[PDB]
RNA sequence: UUCAAAUGAGAACUUUGAAGACUGAAGUGGGGAAAGGUUCCACGUCAACAGCAGUUGGACGUGGGUUAGUCGAUCCUAAGA
């Protein structure tokens, strides 16, 4: 089922008393974590501007509350072993704090 | 053989008139 | 080094042209027993000595 | 954008006709050299039949070296059966060969 | 594909560093086409390869 | 899909390829038989002018109308044992001279340029408008000229196994064109030929063509074919670019094999209306062949240091093929320019001199055949190195041979169907099998042809044409009929020849013939054959 | 070396390890009837003598590779 | 094939320099070819000939 | 150290792009002397080696490349032989 949703993912929690420098990786590892969860999916992509979202403040200065925009879509290749895959994209707002889980619809 | 029963076979196979033109220089 | 003399410069000649694999054709002669060069060089394995 | 679109053609030729789907015309060598390159290795064996022969030889007959685990025909280091200074060892009260 | 010799003749044609030297990544093929530094300079001019600009170190404060 | 565009297109590269025929036969039979020309033209200066007079005739046709035009098979003049591929550029001759210096005289005519009585001349070139390719070739005799007559005439007609060739290239051509001709009207086929109901098939073209060569003696080169030409895709380079699709009949060694013992052309195809077929036969005379052997195909190269046989011919083919599959940039910037322009050329053969943009001359002069010299030069420093990274390929240089087959079934190749020529620069002839039921290679083959002590040279006799099945709606009079694009009365009229053999009106399929050749002659109720007429000059 | 035919006019030889500049002149212009500008010479790695034979501009180096068959 | 010793003892000097100019000549183009074709049979003839021609000129 | 794409049967380790960092001109920069001797560069390419991996390599296979009247040697003499 091809569906998008926007969520709040609170990573001070995830990264609480992580060594400094895995603090970043940690972060993308919890954020395809996070996005498996929801979505059921074993193939999380991230995109690049999510990337640099997260290494924004180097590797120990991650972001308390990330806004994320999460996409679960078709995977067309016949090779896959996955019919479907989910897409994580940044969603850049003013704040990422009071922020509830919303549906996007898909034009 | 097959190779055999070709070679035998070839092996053993192996073993007026017409005027055109004229008298000129088309 | 890049200044050398000629004699040295020789010795590297003759040695870069045995520098090379058995050419194919000699595994196929009659009775040959010359399996793989034996007596092959690189650089940094064992050393000329000048 | 449209005068753009429409300006930008493809428009298919004999090259494209004939040479669209194909590829090669020509063998492929097996050490990638040019037309008049000589190669050093296959130029004594004229036929295919024997350098795949010749390659299979020489392949079954790296099998020992290579389980030896020699990084070429150039390696050929020698160990020793012993070596002196590890068993040359009566050490007394002074000065030591090693700490 | 392995672009490191066209990304090292890149920067010997422009004249800065492999470091100032940025390969489109959509023009692959076109790029691995180019053995010669004619070639890269006929790249530079249509704008597959392009130099970027020195890193900034202002002295405004100083 | 046949239309008014395309029949125009095609009727316009036919016209001018039998104007180009008719300007080449006038110039060897002034050169000579009249003898009036004081200077006699050699072969590369005859193949120059007619490429010249090729490319100023399509000058005035569909300019600014077509995208490409030009020459589609360079002018090619073949001798005798010289099967094809014989055009050699103006600034070869002293090289020719010097590589066969110390050789035998059996190719003199081409190593000299100058022809010679009794020679069998092989005249072969095409034009394409469009991508839509016309081609004619005709083979010629030289004679020896009378002294007596007032009127300039030959001593006497041709004797012996040339003309045996001659004969039999002549009948297969003209019984062939009926064949394909009776396609548009399967009621007038004969019943002995062929069934009434069933139509034109690729097995009655070979039973034809093979009953025509054994009744005169002659063996069929392997390069012979009867196919179907579309655009772009007229097999200019057959042994060199492969095609996705076929339809004809082709002749091969496996062939000959085959009958002795009785992308892949195959011989279970239905002629059909509206399409354009090329015919091209090589017959070679087995006069000298007392026993029975294997015709086969010998490449020349320019090396004479690869042997000692007096008898060898050592040359450089003249004509090269574009490979638009296969890119490399090159180092030299005349490399650069050269492959441009050969890229300007398109799918066609190309010789070296066509690219020069002297050529082709406007005023015949000596300082214009220096300059186009003089660019040549240049041409071949930037050619070296277009070759030398697979981006052109050569166009063979191929002498007839025969090689018996007692030497064949007698010979032992211990790899058999796994042999392969591992050091050809092309795919097609390097891997082939041209006996598969005996499992021997074509480098096996050219080294038992090589090792050979009784391996001789044929003569060959070439005919090719050029048709189109016109339907009712495509034709003039309402009525299908045959549009031969090429050959005819006019331009390809055979020479003075005798034979001892003819065709043996005991058999079926020579009695279909006689009546092919009857329906053929008959315009009211037989076949209504249309012949393109060459175009006035002065 | 064929670069330097249409690049400088020169000619690339092979030429014996005991033959000098004068000697390798001497020998290009008998045998093939040019005047030579200049000679440079360089002992390869795999012990053989290369030179650069450099023609005079009333000569072209292009005829000299044409006639001697390599192109 | 190749020169034959008694066939070149029957000439004179300046035959036997000409007939060695010409085989160098010759092995000049055969060593052009050889850049080209790495198997080159003549040249072996070739210069036993020379060999031969050098012979019967020192003698 | 991370993300995406490409290549590939196979990608933590190859390529390009996107990011975060480091050497911080007494450098992890640019050249040389001794020494090494082709390791330089291109094409092909993975059995063995690169204490994991490997499509990569200073590995394996085939080649290309070092141009001087003015830069050195060559000449002079030093302790000395
Ligand atoms: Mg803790
Ligand atoms: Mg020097
Ligand atoms: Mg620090
Ligand atoms: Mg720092
Ligand atoms: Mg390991
Ligand atoms: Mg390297
Ligand atoms: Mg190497």
């Amino acid at each position: 089922d091809v569906v998008t949703r926007e969520y709040t993912i609170n990573l001070h929690k995830r990264l609480h008393g992580v060594s400094f420098k895995k603090r970043a990786p940690r972060a993308v590892k919890e954020i395809k974590k996070f996005a498996k969860l929801h979505m059921g999916t074993d193939d999380v992509r991230l995109a690049p501007e999510l990337n640099q979202a997260i290494w924004k403040r180097g590797v120990k200065g991650v972001e308390y509350r990330l806004r994320l925009r999460i996409s679960r879509k078709r995977n067309e290749e016949e090779d896959a072993k996955n019919p479907l895959f989910s897409y994580v994209e940044p969603v850049l707002v003013a704040s990422a704090k009071g922020l509830q889980t919303v549906v996007v619809e898909e034009d | 053989s097959s190779l055999t029963l070709v070679k035998e076979a070839l092996w053993s196979v192996i073993d007026q008139g017409t005027t055109l033109g004229g008298p000129f220089f088309p | 080094a890049a200044q050398k003399s000629f004699r040295i410069k020789q010795k590297m000649a003759k040695a870069k042209k045995q520098n090379r694999p058995l050419p194919q054709w000699i595994r196929l002669r009659t009775n040959n027993t010359i399996r793989y060069n034996a007596k092959r060089r690189n650089w940094r394995r064992t050393k000329m000595n000048i | 954008q449209n005068r753009a679109a429409r300006k930008n053609r493809y428009v298919e030729r004999g090259s494209d006709v004939v040479f669209g789907d194909q590829d090669a015309l020509t063998a492929s060598t097996e050490n990638g050299v040019k037309l008049r390159q000589t190669d050093r290795l296959l130029d004594g064996v004229a036929d295919g039949s024997m350098r795949s022969k010749a390659d299979r030889m020489a392949k079954m007959e790296r099998r020992e070296r290579n389980r030896h685990a020699k990084q070429g025909e150039s390696d050929r280091h020698n160990a020793v059966s012993l070596s002196k200074h590890l068993f040359s060892g009566k050490r007394g009260v002074g000065k030591t060969d090693f700490r | 594909a392995n672009l490191r010799t066209q990304k090292r003749l890149a920067a010997s044609v422009v004249g800065v560093g492999k470091r100032k030297v940025w390969l489109d990544p959509n023009e692959t093929s076109e790029i691995a086409q180019a053995n010669s530094r004619n070639a890269i300079r006929k790249l530079v001019k249509n704008g597959t390869i392009v130099k970027k600009a020195v890193t900034v170190h202002s002295k405004s404060r100083t | 899909i046949l239309q008014e565009s395309v029949l125009n297109k095609y009727r316009t590269a036919g016209q001018i390829a039998q104007t180009a025929l008719k300007y080449v036969t006038s110039l060897i039979n002034d050169s000579y038989h009249s003898k009036t020309t004081q200077r006699q033209l050699t072969v590369p200066e005859l193949c120059l002018l007619t490429d010249s007079f090729i490319l100023t005739r399509l000058e005035q046709y569909y300019k600014n109308k077509v995208n490409e035009r030009g020459i589609a098979i360079p002018t090619t003049i073949d001798i005798d044992q010289i099967s094809g591929g014989w055009c050699p550029e103006i600034d070869d001759t002293q090289n020719l001279l010097n590589w066969n210096k110390g050789k035998d005289s059996t190719f003199a005519s081409s190593v000299t340029g100058t022809l010679r009585p009794g020679d069998l001349v092989k005249i072969t070139l095409g034009v394409h408008i469009d991508g839509y390719t016309s081609e004619v070739s005709h083979t010629m005799v030289i004679y020896p000229v009378d002294e007596t007559k007032p009127i300039l005439q030959p001593t006497g007609p041709l004797l012996g196994g040339k003309a045996d060739a001659v004969a039999a290239a002549h009948i297969a051509m003209e019984t062939v064109v009926a064949l394909l001709a009776c396609a548009l009207t399967p009621e007038k086929l004969p019943a002995s030929l062929g069934g009434t109901s069933s139509g034109i098939t690729g097995q009655l073209i070979r039973t034809i063509v093979d009953t025509i060569a054994r009744s005169y003696n002659c063996g069929v080169v392997p390069g012979s074919r009867v196919r179907r030409i579309r655009r772009f895709l007229a097999g200019q380079n057959e042994g060199i670019v492969a095609e996705r699709e076929y339809k004809g009949v082709v002749w091969t060694e496996s062939h000959q094999e085959a009958d002795l013992l009785s992308a892949i052309p195959s011989d279970d195809f239905v002629v059909q209306s509206g399409e354009v077929y090329l015919i091209d036969l090589k017959m070679a005379s087995l006069e000298h062949c007392t026993k029975k052997g294997l015709v086969t195909l010998e490449t020349v190269d320019s090396y004479t240091g690869k042997s000692h046989k007096a008898g060898e011919l050592i040359a450089r083919p003249g004509a090269y093929v574009r490979d638009f599959a296969q890119t490399h940039i090159l180092k030299l910037k005349t490399s650069r320019q050269l492959l441009t322009k050969i890229d300007k050329q398109g799918v066609y053969p190309f010789k070296l001199s066509h690219l020069s943009s002297n050529f082709p001359f406007v005023h015949e002069n000596e300082e214009e055949l220096q300059s186009l010299k003089k660019d040549l030069k240049s041409f071949r420093l930037g050619m070296s190195e277009i070759s030398n990274n697979y981006l052109c390929v050569e166009s063979p240089i191929q002498i007839a041979r025969w090689v018996p087959w007692d030497h064949i079934l007698k010979a032992t190749n211990p790899n058999g169907n796994l042999s392969y020529d591992a050091t050809s620069t092309l795919t097609l002839p390097g891997h082939e099998l041209p006996l598969p039921k005996l499992g021997v290679s074509a480098i096996k083959l050219k080294s038992l042809m090589n090792s050979t002590k009784e391996s001789i040279s044929l003569p060959v006799a070439r005919e090719c044409n050029t048709i189109v099945l016109c339907d009712s709606s495509v034709s003039t009079t309402d009525r299908p009929e045959l549009l031969r694009l090429t050959g005819g009365s006019k331009t390809c009229q055979p020479s003075w020849i005798h034979s001892q053999h003819e065709l043996n009106p005991q058999d079926s399929i020579v009695q279909g013939i006689f009546q092919l050749a009857t329906l053929a002659k008959d315009k009211r109720f037989g076949l209504l054959l249309k012949e393109t007429q060459p175009m006035k000059q002065k | 070396a064929m670069k330097k035919v249409e690049d400088g006019n020169i000619l690339v030889f092979q030429v014996s390890m005991k033959a000098n500049k004068y000697q390798i002149k001497k020998a290009v212009k008998e045998l093939y009837e040019v005047d030579v500008l200049k000679v440079n010479t360089l002992v390869r790695p795999n012990g053989t003598k290369k030179a650069y034979v450099r023609l005079t501009a009333d000569y072209d180096a292009l005829d000299i590779a044409n006639r001697i068959g390599y192109i | 094939a190749g020169v034959k010793a008694y066939e070149l003892r029957t000439k004179s000097k300046e035959q036997l320099a000409s007939q060695l100019v010409d085989l160098k000549k010759e092995l000049a183009e055969l060593k052009v070819q050889k850049l080209s074709r790495p198997s080159l049979p003549k040249i072996k003839t070739v210069r036993k000939s020379i060999a031969c021609v050098l012979t019967v000129i020192n003698e």
